[PDB]
């Protein structure tokens, strides 16, 4: 399976981007939690966001993004992530990773997918 | 609530020798953790699920220990495949947490 | 002021009962109340005083030890008893004082893959003394010949993984346990119901 | 006017103890030296009034409540007992009165093939009150979404068979049970010994 | 000793409904209970044995419910095929009783 | 395998019929039980009989035929049933069903033979 990403392209600071995180080969059903994290380009990884993908989804946030971000299920195959007024820092690559177990947060993650880079350049 | 850390922030061990990497978490987490490994510009993969127990297809040579508050990981041997940049999870608690992964160990081959 | 019993019990996931949690509630007032909405089916089977009377009574100092055990087990955490978890992994003084309490958690701990995170204690040297944690993963040493690391015959790994399997009783499906200790000392009391 | 003994306790087939039979015996002469031909290997250990001297008393009103168990969950009927028979299946008062007997029925209730028609709850809400039989057969919901009727996961059928294995011990084989509950009231005594 | 009645006498129904049939004994048979199915011409053949347990080779519409005294079944789509008549059978104590079936129960599906 | 029943003729008001149950495929052996029930040509099912076909045969009779009807094994294959004095309610269809389990009576009917037909009338 796969969860190729989109939607990743140059932004000017202080604008609006969406991403898309897409399966292939299964459908977000109710057993497994999705999430989104980032890396920046020479730090480690930093935790975003999670939704469930069940018939009640659990959508959190990290602290330091606790109201800039968006993470909603649009439909079957596709979850997306929006994010709002961007500056400087928020450049990095961008991976929807998939949870192994719903227990209302981000568990072990067993797979990965590609991530994509957002630049934030004037 | 909870904040980890990780250390060393860097490590150079010969290709017989043996490298550890230590994890200490502020709140008792139990067993709820798991090591990632990253190799350059590519997404991290699993190694150590819940503390112990290895992942499909790892080599037999990624051992973890200690549970509670401290963890560590150890390669008994490397073979310059294994040089990458190691996190620890915590998987415990993340209502307002504001990153569950721990600091980067980048970890030098010296073959 | 209210207790921290919230965070306690409503905690989506509980420590393996070889690391068990420890917790210190002080300087807040308890409800006892509050444990019907968050704990269901709930057994409150206790021990150094009445679980009724306890809205009027000053506790010293309360510690919560919290963990998950298989159904058929639950009867091992109690003062003076013999056996897997009561030898290895959790051992109660024989003067114990607080109350225990265990409720079944198979709709939020049971997996249809298979749990595979909650591990106990298996093998071990000798019983653990009251209140003791190991963690050690040493390779045990079930023969003459030293193990040295190695995990072959005759040398096992000291711990275990939880297999719950649903389909039978509840005697096969993990229970949540959170034990309260009271106790009364020099100190002036600190914690009290409403 | 003997009390009928004989085919309580002769009868070929008994029931599932979970909708177990329920007899009055009133009006008649007991007799207790009989109960050795009928059942071969009885255990007579019982409650609330001494064994020897039942030939010299009367009794106000007797019932007797029979089923078939295995083996090993004979130690179950009992008062204060806690397990799957005494909760789900059968439960006691605390300050039960009468007898109980228990007998071996291998040579009667097993077969080549495999006895599947002696059932037994095994999931429910609640421990049963003293004397009150389930007979509902509604299906369990152990987790979340509704069964709605169907038996998938987390959705099981509350009552399962004895899968009897004559093969393993005296644990694995079928025991017919027989409980005698006495009393002593306002009426006169109506049943009485030799 | 023990005597069954079964009801109703006939039932009727379009293609669409369930039907619910009863059978109550004079005394408590426990478990013991068997649903049997003839259609027209043909040897009666098993349908419910123990009173919950499907037959083999059954079609899993054939509810069995109740125990005790009060024993229904019920079929929760009927297809035109289904018309028969339905019997319901002790088989807990056979040794002075005039006849372990209960009456018959004639199924009309009006298709 | 099959019970394919014979003996079912005409008899006059008065008189006596010996029918015969014949197993096909396999022989009587003492793990089940045999049975003879009847059917009105309108009217639900009767039972008749019970032979357990093991070293100490317990036989069964319904009340409403203590003493008119009599069964017998007679060989390893072949069950036969007697009856005197037919009345004009006698006539039904006959058949010869085996048990499954033997507890001294007609536990559940697995197996069912094709019946013969009995009429009584001048």
């Amino acid at each position: 399976q796969s969860l190729e990403e989109s939607g990743g392209d140059l932004v000017k600071p202080g604008a609006s981007l969406t991403l898309t995180c897409t399966a292939s080969g299964f459908s977000f059903s109710s057993g497994y939690d999705m999430c989104w994290v980032r890396q920046a380009p020479g730090k480690g990884l930093e935790w975003i966001a999670c939704i469930g993908t069940g018939s009640s989804g659990n959508i959190y946030y990290a602290s330091w993004a606790k109201g800039r971000f968006t993470i909603s299920k649009t439909s079957s195959t596709t979850v997306t992530l929006q994010m709002t007024s961007l500056t400087a820092a928020d450049t990095a690559t961008y991976f929807c990773a998939r949870d192994d177990a719903d227990y209302a947060g981000p568990d072990y993650f067993n797979l990965w997918g590609p991530g994509t880079l957002v630049t934030v350049s004037s | 609530d909870i904040v980890m850390t990780q250390t060393p922030a860097s490590v150079s061990e010969p290709v017989g020798g043996t490298v550890t990497i230590k994890c200490q978490a502020s709140e008792s987490i139990s067993n709820w953790l798991a090591w990632y490994q990253q190799k350059p510009g590519q997404p991290p993969k699993l190694l150590i699920y819940a503390a112990f127990t290895l992942a499909s297809g790892v080599p037999s040579r990624f051992k973890g220990s200690g549970s509670g508050t401290q963890f560590t990981l150890t390669i008994n041997g490397v073979e310059c495949a294994d040089a990458a940049t190691y996190y620890c999870q915590q998987t415990y608690s993340s209502r307002d947490v504001d990153n569950v992964f721990g600091g980067g160990t980048e970890v030098v081959v010296k073959g | 002021n209210l207790c921290p019993f919230d965070e306690v019990f409503n905690a989506t996931r509980f420590a393996s009962v070889y690391a068990w949690n420890r917790k210190r509630i002080s300087n807040c007032v308890a409800d006892y109340s509050v444990l019907y909405n968050l704990a269901p089916f709930f057994t409150f089977k206790c021990y150094g005083v009445s679980p009724t009377k306890l809205n009027d009574l000053c506790f010293t100092n309360v510690y919560a030890d919290s963990f998950v055990i298989r159904g058929d087990e639950v009867r091992q955490i109690a003062p003076g008893q013999t056996g897997n978890i009561a030898d290895y992994n959790y051992k109660l003084p024989d003067d114990f004082t607080g109350c225990v309490i265990a409720w079944n958690s198979n709709k939020l701990d049971s997996k249809v893959s298979g749990n595979y995170n909650y591990l106990y204690r298996l093998f071990r040297k000798s019983n653990l003394k009251p209140f003791e944690r190991d963690i050690s993963t040493e390779i045990y040493q079930a023969g003459n010949k030293p193990c040295n690391g190695v995990a072959g015959f005759n040398c096992y790994f000291p711990l275990r993984s939880y297999s719950f399997r649903p389909t039978y009783g509840v005697g096969h499906q993990p229970y949540r346990v959170v034990v309260l200790s009271f106790e009364l000392l020099h100190a002036p009391a600190t914690v009290c119901g409403p």
